[PDB]
């Protein structure tokens, strides 16, 4: 039992870890927010060009 | 009972959920550059 207690508070520690990864690629410059911009700015630059 | 067991067993009720965990991407906002004082050259056009 104190086995799965321990399996347990590890797999709540994969959560938060997976939270973090995912909080992490939210909030990084280089996020997909800025790709989507970058790409419909450069886009546009292109059929102008 | 005879021993001291109860004969009506006892609540067992449910325990909390495990929640769903949130994050956020919040925004900020730096405005565009004020366009510069413009100098003319001394050179013609096709050399600037």
């Amino acid at each position: 039992r104190e086995a799965a207690v321990l399996q347990k508070n590890y797999l709540e520690t994969q959560q938060a870890q997976t939270q973090a990864q995912l909080a992490f690629l939210q909030s990084k410059f280089s996020n997909a927010a800025l790709y989507n911009w970058l790409r419909g700015r450069l886009s546009a630059i292109y059929y102008q060009f | 009972t005879i021993d001291g067991q109860p004969l009506s067993l006892s609540l067992y009720a449910t325990p909390a959920d495990p929640s769903m965990l949130l994050s956020a991407a919040i925004t900020a906002s730096q405005g565009g550059g004020d366009l510069p004082h413009a100098v003319m050259p001394m050179y013609r056009f096709p050399v600037i």
